[PDB]
C-alpha cells in the first residue's frame, strides 16, 4: 500500500469527508454516469433521470453504507483483502457484478472528492486515493482472479 | 454515441471553463502523470518536474484540441483526423492511457466547477470524451 | 470508426457468412452461455438447456439485426435506435456482455471459415462489433 | 482451476495444437487487431501492414516463446500464480504492459485455436480454455493487484 506519511495525509484527508453527502453523491452519479448499474438497484424506485436518481431515498442511504465500508477500509490499509473479502464474495456470487464496475465507483468517488473540496484536494492528495481506491477495487475482485 | 442533451450538456460545460482551459488541460496533466506514472513513458523528452513550463504548454495544445472537438461533435473523425494519425498511427498509444487521462480531466472540471459539474453534466462529458477517445485510438484513413 | 477498408472486410465476410447467420447467431449465443455463464442471468425467462428452440430462434433475431447493421455501416445510430431503447434503457445491459458476445462471434465465425477469417478480417469485424456494442449501449435518443 | 476431468480434456486438446505456428498466428493477430500493442514491439520492424506483421520474423519467434509459455501453464494449471511470476514481474516493472492486454491475447488465442481446429474446438472444450487463459492473464497481472 503506502508510505507511513502517505497513510497520515489520506488518513487527515478523511476525517474532513461528510460520509453522509459524499457516499450519496457517489452511488447517485455512478448510476447517472454508468447507467447499466442502474440494473443492479431495479427494485430502487425510479431512476430514469438524472435528479430522480440523486433524490431516490434507497440511493442515498446505501451511498451511506458503501462509504462507511469505504471509511472502514481506510483503517485497515495494509489487508484490504481481508477487510473486504465476504463483501467480494456477496458481489460476486449474490449480485454478479462485473468488477470492472469496482473502478468506475471508485473513480467516481475521486471525483465526488474534488467536487466537495477543490484545492484542497491537491494532485498529490488525489495520487495517494487512486492508490486506495485501486486497492478497494482489487480487494472486492479477489472471487474471480 | 451522444445525446441531443449530452452535446447541449458538453458546450455549456466548456463555456463555463472559459478562459481557463489552457489551465485546466495543464492541471489534468500534471495529475494524470502524479497519479498514473507508467503515462510518463510516452514523455521520455520532456521535462515533467513539478510546475515544468512543459507540462503547461501542451495541456494548452490538449485543451485546444478539445475546444475543437466541442465545435464538431458531429463529426468527430474529420475534426480529429490529424491528432488520430499522430495518437494511433505515430505514437500507438495504449487505450487505458485515454481513460486515466480523461478521468483526470473530470476531476480537475470537478474541482474548479463544482457547481456546474452536475452529474447529467459528468455524465455527458465522460461519454464526450470516451468518444475523443475512440476517435483517436482508431485506424481509419 | 471503421476505415473504408474495414467496411468492405465487414460487408465481404457477411457475406461469405450468408445464409449461415442465423445458425451461428445461435451458436455465439450458446458459446457464450457456456464459457461465461453469468449472461445467462440475462435471459431468467428462457429455457437455456442445449440446443434450446428458444436460443436458436433468439440466435436468428441477434444476427438479422446484425446483417441490418451491416447494410448501415455509416449510420448505426440510426438504423439501431430501437435495440439501443431495448438493450441501453429497458435492458441495462453491462457492457462487458457484448464484449463476450462480440468474443463469442469471432469464435464463431473463425471456426466456421478459416480461409476467410484473415487477421484483416478479424481486425475490421472485431472494429465493426465493439461500434454496434457502443450504440447498443448508450442512451442517445 | 479445473477438474480432474476437464484437465484431461484440455490436455489431449492441446496435445494436437502445432505450438510454434499456433504461437505466432496469435501474436500475429493481436498486433493486427489491437495495433496500440505494436508500440511494445517497435524494434521488430515493419509493423505496417496486416501481411507485414504476420510475416515478421521476429513476431514469429516471439510468438513461439509466448506459445511455449503457455504449454508450460498448460502443465501447472494447479500453480498458474507461480508458474507466471518471472513473466508478471518482467511485464509489469520492466515492460509496462497495461494487464487488459492479457486478457486481449488470451481471447486471439481461443480464437485462433477455433481457427485451426474447428467444429473440434467444441463450445466445452472452449469454455475450459477461456478459463485457462483468464488463469494466466490473471497470474501475470499479479504485481499490480
Ligand atoms: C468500491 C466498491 C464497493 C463497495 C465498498 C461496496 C460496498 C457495499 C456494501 C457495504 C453493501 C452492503 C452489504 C451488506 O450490508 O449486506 C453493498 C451491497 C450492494 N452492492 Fe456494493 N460496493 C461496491 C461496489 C458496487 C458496485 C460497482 C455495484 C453495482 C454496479 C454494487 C452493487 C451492490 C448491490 C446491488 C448491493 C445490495 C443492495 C441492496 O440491498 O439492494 N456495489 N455494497
Ligand atoms: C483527450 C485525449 C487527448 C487529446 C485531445 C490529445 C491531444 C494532443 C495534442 C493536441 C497534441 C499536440 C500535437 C501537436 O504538437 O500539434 C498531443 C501530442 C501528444 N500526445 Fe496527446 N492527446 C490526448 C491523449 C493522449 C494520451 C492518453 C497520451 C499518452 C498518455 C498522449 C500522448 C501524447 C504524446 C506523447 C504527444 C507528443 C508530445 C510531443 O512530443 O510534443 N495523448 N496530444
Ligand atoms: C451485437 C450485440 C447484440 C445484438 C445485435 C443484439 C440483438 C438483439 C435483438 C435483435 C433482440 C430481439 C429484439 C426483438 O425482441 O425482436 C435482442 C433482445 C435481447 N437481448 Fe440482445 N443483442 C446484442 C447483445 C446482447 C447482450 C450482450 C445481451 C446480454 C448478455 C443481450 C440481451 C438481450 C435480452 C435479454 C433480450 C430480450 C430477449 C427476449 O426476451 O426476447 N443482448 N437483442
Ligand atoms: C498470456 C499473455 C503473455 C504471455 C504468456 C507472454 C509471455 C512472454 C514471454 C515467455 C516472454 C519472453 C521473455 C524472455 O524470454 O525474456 C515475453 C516477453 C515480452 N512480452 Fe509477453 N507475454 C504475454 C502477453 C504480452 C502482451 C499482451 C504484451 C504486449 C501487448 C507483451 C509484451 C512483451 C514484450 C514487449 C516482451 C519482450 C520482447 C522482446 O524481447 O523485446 N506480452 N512474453
Amino acid at each position: 500500500m503506502l508510505t507511513a506519511e502517505e497513510k497520515a495525509a489520506v488518513t487527515a484527508f478523511w476525517g474532513k469527508v461528510k460520509v453522509d453527502e459524499v457516499g450519496g453523491e457517489a452511488l447517485g452519479r455512478l448510476l447517472v454516469v454508468y447507467p447499466w448499474t442502474q440494473r443492479f438497484f431495479e427494485s430502487f424506485g425510479d431512476l430514469s433521470t438524472a435528479d430522480a436518481v440523486m433524490n431516490n431515498p434507497k440511493v442515498k442511504a446505501h451511498g451511506k453504507k458503501v462509504l462507511d465500508s469505504f471509511s472502514n477500509g481506510m483503517k485497515h490499509l495494509d489487508d484490504l483483502k481481508g477487510t473486504f473479502a465476504a463483501l467480494s464474495e456477496l458481489h460476486c456470487d449474490k449480485l454478479h457484478v462485473d468488477p470492472e464496475n469496482f473502478k468506475l465507483l471508485g473513480n467516481v468517488l475521486v471525483v465526488v472528492l474534488a467536487r466537495n473540496f477543490g484545492k484542497e484536494f491537491t494532485p498529490v492528495l488525489q495520487a495517494d486515493f487512486q492508490k486506495v481506491v485501486a486497492g478497494v477495487a482489487n480487494a472486492l475482485a479477489h472471487r474471480y482472479h | 454515441v451522444l445525446s441531443a442533451a449530452d452535446k447541449g450538456n458538453v458546450k455549456a460545460a466548456w463555456g463555463k471553463v472559459g478562459g481557463h482551459a489552457a489551465e485546466y488541460g495543464a492541471e489534468a496533466l500534471e495529475r494524470m502523470f502524479l497519479s498514473f506514472p507508467t503515462t510518463k513513458t510516452y514523455f521520455p523528452h520532456f521535462d515533467l518536474s513539478h510546475g515544468s513550463a512543459q507540462v503547461k504548454g501542451h495541456g494548452a495544445k490538449v485543451a485546444a484540441a478539445l475546444t475543437k472537438a466541442v465545435e464538431h461533435l458531429d463529426d468527430l473523425p474529420g475534426a480529429l483526423s490529424e491528432l488520430s494519425d499522430l495518437h494511433a498511427h505515430k505514437l500507438r498509444v495504449d487505450p487505458v492511457n485515454f481513460k486515466l487521462l480523461s478521468h483526470s480531466l473530470l476531476v480537475t472540471l470537478a474541482s474548479h466547477l463544482p457547481s456546474d459539474f452536475t452529474p447529467a453534466v459528468h455524465a455527458s462529458l465522460d461519454k464526450f470524451l470516451a468518444n475523443v477517445s475512440t476517435v483517436l485510438t482508431s485506424k481509419y484513413r
